[PDB]
C-alpha cells in the first residue's frame, strides 16, 4: 500500500497506488470503474 | 483421432445435420431429431 | 433472464404496509446468483402454499 505499483487481479492490468478508501463495496459488486470506464479500485479475490 | 476414435467397419456413431429450413443463429446447439425440409414442399411425416 | 444462456437471478427483501396492488415506488434489485443452464426457456410457472 502507498506505493506506485502494477496490479494484476483477474487480468485487470494497471499501475497506481492502494489505500483503503470509502467506496463502499457491495456484496456482488467486484469491482468498480471511474467515470472513463477504466478500473480504479477492486476487491482482493483471496480475503475479501 | 484415427487410431482413438475411428474402428474397423467404421465409426457411425458421430452424426451432422446435413440442412435445415433456414440458417442457425451461433452459439445455439439443437439437439431436435424432426424431419426438416428443404423447400415449400409439405411432406407432413414420411421421406421423399 | 435468460442472456446467452447465463441465467440471472435478482432478489430485493423489504418491508411494507400494503392494502392494494403493488405499490408505487421504487427499489433496486440485486443479483443473487447466475445459473449457466444454456437452454432456451419459453415458459414458467410459480409455487404457492
Amino acid at each position: 500500500k502507498n506505493k506506485c505499483v502494477n496490479f494484476n487481479f483477474n487480468g485487470l492490468t494497471g499501475t497506481g497506488v492502494l489505500t483503503e478508501s470509502n467506496k463502499k463495496f457491495l456484496p456482488f459488486q467486484q469491482f468498480g470503474r471511474d467515470i472513463a470506464d477504466t478500473t480504479d479500485a477492486v476487491r482482493d479475490p483471496q480475503t475479501l | 483421432s484415427n487410431n482413438l476414435d475411428s474402428k474397423v467397419g467404421g465409426n457411425y456413431n458421430y452424426l451432422y445435420r446435413l440442412f435445415r429450413k433456414s440458417n442457425l443463429k451461433p452459439f445455439e446447439r439443437d439437439i431436435s431429431t424432426e424431419i426438416y425440409q428443404a423447400g415449400s414442399t409439405p411432406c407432413n411425416g414420411v421421406e421423399g | 433472464k435468460n442472456i446467452d444462456g447465463y441465467f440471472k437471478i435478482y432478489s430485493k427483501h423489504t418491508p411494507i404496509n400494503l392494502v392494494r396492488d403493488l405499490p408505487q415506488g421504487f427499489s433496486a434489485l440485486e443479483p443473487l446468483v447466475d445459473l449457466p443452464i444454456g437452454i432456451n426457456i419459453t415458459r414458467f410457472q410459480t409455487l404457492l402454499a
